[PDB]
């Protein structure tokens, strides 16, 4: 009977391919959503198995409901199979793999005057302006909005020295207090980051790096990024102030993030940045 | 000066064309029209030539409306050719009514052969009904009036080719901007642009000399049809060295990104070369001191950046940068951490004073630190005059490190070298600061007919360098100019920005090196 469910995933299959041939799409990358209605009934459970089946002959993935608010619907039917009901959208584009930061960063907690949490990049681009210790009090007082009052830096329980390498605890939290060790570190980022790869043209400004990384809030909870933030900070991590640069979602340039994006939807996925001449 | 010109009742026009962005060209034009309409205290009309409804678009229009405002160009009126498309058309039938237009549906490749050779069309000697039989079919926008085109009939033996029948009006099936489908019919240049200078009063129509030909032209198409004749004033045309001109030829440049984009400073549009640091009062002053001339020079860059250069050096307020690779610091051990105020500009007490920091760590160039000798009295700029004890260098012979003694009792500036510095204080932290200076995008001053740009592109145009900014560029704002001592005028391009929370790195201040005329 597995040849009998072969079957029918192939008239899945047939069912998505001739719609690929209704939007005039030729072998363009895509994703298809799905739902078979009568949950877990037999055609979703023939679906489900043979997932890597179908991915392998319609070249393009195969996830479950709900498609994202973001991408755009090319086209959704609703037909019938073997007692369900079968949804199928396909999207432009590929899929969005998260990945980590990219560049060396830091998590800190602040304790002066209640705890702050947040992070610090070592470097933006990735092996470019690469943060002293001295660097890096500056750009906590900035950010936390503290005076360089007896501000020190600890390492779980040792104090750090004007030689400490910053980038050798790239993973690493790090204390800032008013002088006096803490007690009691995390792993994941404790904000929402983006990357940021440059496809199209080189940093200027004597950047060099084509990969960086923005914090999307910092402290946590606080300076919530914008859309129009991040295409001004985009520009300022590549020196690309004068350009005009497009933001997508996948390296094909297919799904263009737009002023309508929900910020928290980008949250660890690379972005790609490419420069376009300034026309009018 | 102007033949004809009265005070109060001259009338000039800007006529550009909106297929895209202005360059120093018309940047010249605009200016000699402005400069003709304030000395006169007359009227300057800015018409935008819609002749055409596929080469403009609402895109550059609003582009070139921009361009003027930067140039502080206040036209007392604004119009459009296809205000007048009405009163154009019943002039192109007067002319067929009075044999003086025929049509022709000659294909246009062999029309060209023909008018090449001298040879009159099977057209030219149509009665005027045959004629305003195949005028009607051009008006409707039938298929056979879309091969039509109204031709005047002048003279197919002249040597002014702009003079063997020239097209008047085409049939275009297209929908026009702003008339929108009122008109299946649509003049040329060559011919409306007699016809509203006239209907608007301009007195003096500014052309380069490069339109000698289609002046003979011009004034026949105003006799034929017997009304108020403009006053033609020819100015010789922009030949720019090492600059091209063409928007075909400069697209080039952005296609094959060369270059930014239009408002790239390597480029000579009005907004490259403003963003560059040329000044409105330095271009007015250049186009000013040639004024009307014939001549077609090869004018070269350093003549207009000379005239730049008088305008901004005496406001242009002083400040340091120094090369951040190179810095050396300096120990002046006995100095106190202070602040004095002192002038931002070496002659003009009116550009007012900036704060100066000094203290026991200072920075100065790697260049000049190379030139010191032990014993040696240099003068501090804006501070005073220092003594060099020891040169501290490496295993290699680096100067790393250099000791002083104050000697500010010592007021002898004759001889003494005069150096650039900066203190290493958290009370006025240094400013991160790009400097870049852009060469010319073809390296061939002057090209020879019949010789390709495309031969001598300058690959290595752009060139940045990281600084060590006096702490008062942090207030810099886009546009400001200033001095950067011993080494420039700079315009900020982009400001200082301080430590981003999402980067968590500062932005520099981007300083574009103005070329003086050297």
């Amino acid at each position: 009977q597995s040849m009998v469910d072969e079957g029918v995933a192939r008239e899945v299959i047939n069912r998505i391919q001739k719609l690929r041939k209704k939007r005039n799409l030729v072998p363009d990358e895509i994703t298809v959503y799905y739902r078979s209605h009568p949950e877990g009934d037999y055609l979703d459970t023939v679906i489900k198995e043979h997932t890597d089946f179908i991915f392998a002959t319609i070249k393009a993935a195969l996830k479950p409901y709900p498609v994202p608010t973001s991408k755009e619907v090319l086209i959704q039917e609703t037909t019938q199979l073997k007692g369900s009901e079968l949804e199928i959208t396909l999207v432009r584009g590929g899929l969005c793999e998260r990945v980590g930061p990219a560049c060396s960063y830091v998590n800190l907690k602040v304790c002066v005057n209640t705890e702050q949490d947040g992070v610090l990049l070592l470097e933006n681009p990735k092996g470019d302006n690469t943060l002293n210790l001295t660097g890096l009090v500056d750009a906590v007082s900035c950010i936390f909005g503290l005076k360089n009052s007896k501000l020190t830096v600890f390492n779980g329980k040792t104090e750090l020295i004007n030689k400490t390498d910053l980038l050798s605890l790239s993973g690493k939290t790090l204390h800032v207090t008013t002088g006096s060790a803490p007690a009691l570190s995390p792993d994941a980022l404790l904000c929402q980051y983006i990357n940021l790869q440059l496809v199209n043209a080189k940093p200027q400004e004597c950047q060099k790096g084509t990969v960086g990384t923005l914090l999307m809030e910092n402290p946590v909870g606080q300076n919530g990024l914008t859309y129009h933030g991040l295409l001004h900070e985009t520009a300022k991590v590549f020196g690309l102030r004068s350009r005009r640069l497009k933001l997508f979602l996948d390296e094909a340039e297919t799904q263009e993030i737009t002023k309508d994006i929900s910020m928290k939807n980008l949250n660890m996925k690379t972005v790609y940045v490419s420069v376009i001449p300034t026309t009018a | 000066e102007l033949p004809g010109a009265e005070m109060g009742k001259v009338i000039v026009r800007f006529p550009p064309e909106a297929s895209g962005y202005l360059h120093i060209g018309h940047a010249k034009a605009a200016l000699l029209n402005q400069h003709y309409q304030v000395n006169f205290k007359g009227k300057l009309i800015m018409r935008f030539d819609d002749t055409n409804p596929e080469k403009e678009k609402e895109d550059f229009e609003k582009v070139i409306l921009e361009d003027v405002a930067m140039l502080h160009i206040k036209p007392d009126q604004f119009t459009y050719t296809s205000d007048h498309f009405e009163t154009i058309m019943k002039y192109a039938e007067q002319l067929i009514q009075e044999g003086k237009a025929y049509v022709d549906d000659t294909p246009a490749e062999q029309m060209k052969a023909e008018r090449e050779q001298r040879m009159e069309s099977k057209h030219r000697n149509n009665c005027v009904n045959k004629n305003l039989q195949m005028w009607e079919e051009m008006k409707k926008g039938t298929e056979y009036g879309q091969t039509c085109c109204l031709r005047a009939k002048i003279d197919m033996n002249s040597n002014n080719g702009c003079m063997r029948d020239p097209t008047l009006y085409r049939c275009k099936n297209q929908p026009h901007p702003r008339t929108g489908t009122t008109y299946k019919v649509y003049p040329t240049y060559d011919f409306a642009c007699p016809i509203v200078d006239s209907i608007e009063g301009v007195t003096h129509a500014l052309r380069t000399t490069e339109y000698h030909d289609r002046d003979e032209q011009f004034y026949w198409i105003i006799e034929a049809l017997g009304i108020r004749k403009p006053y033609i004033w020819e100015y010789s045309r922009l030949n720019l060295n090492n600059t091209v001109l063409s928007k075909r030829k400069l697209m080039w440049f952005v296609n094959e990104g060369l270059v930014d984009g239009w408002d790239d400073p390597r480029f000579p549009t009005v907004r490259g070369v403003l963003r560059r640091g040329m000044t409105v009062e330095g271009l007015k002053q250049f186009i000013a001191a040639q004024g009307s001339s014939r001549s077609v020079v090869n004018m070269e860059w350093d003549k207009i950046w000379s005239f730049n250069k008088k305008v901004i050096d005496p406001v242009a307020p002083r400040y340091t940068a120094l090369l951040k690779d190179a810095v050396v610091p300096v120990n002046v051990p006995e100095a106190q951490e202070e602040m004095k105020e002192v002038a931002k500009h070496p002659k003009n007490a009116d550009v007012g004073l900036k704060p100066v920091w000094y203290g026991s760590k200072v920075l100065i160039e790697g260049a000049d630190a190379e030139t010191l000798t032990e014993g040696e009295v240099v003068t501090f700029i804006n501070w005073g005059n220092i003594i060099i004890t020891k040169l501290n260098r490496n295993s290699s012979g680096k100067i790393v490190s250099i000791d002083t003694k104050l000697n500010l009792d010592n007021k002898d500036f004759k001889k003494t070298t005069k150096i650039t510095w900066l203190a290493e204080t958290p009370r006025a932290p240094l400013i991160p600061t790009v400097c870049v200076n852009y060469e010319h995008l073809i390296t061939k001053p002057v090209l020879g007919k019949d010789e390709d740009f495309k031969q001598y592109i300058n690959r290595n145009s752009k060139q940045e360098e990281l600084m060590l900014g006096d702490p008062c560029l942090k207030d810099l704002k886009k546009g400001d100019i200033i001095q950067l001592q011993r080494r420039g005028f700079f315009i900020c391009d982009q400001p200082y920005e301080p430590v981003s929370p999402y980067s968590c790195k500062e932005a520099p201040c981007i300083l574009i090196y103005i070329p003086d005329g050297h």
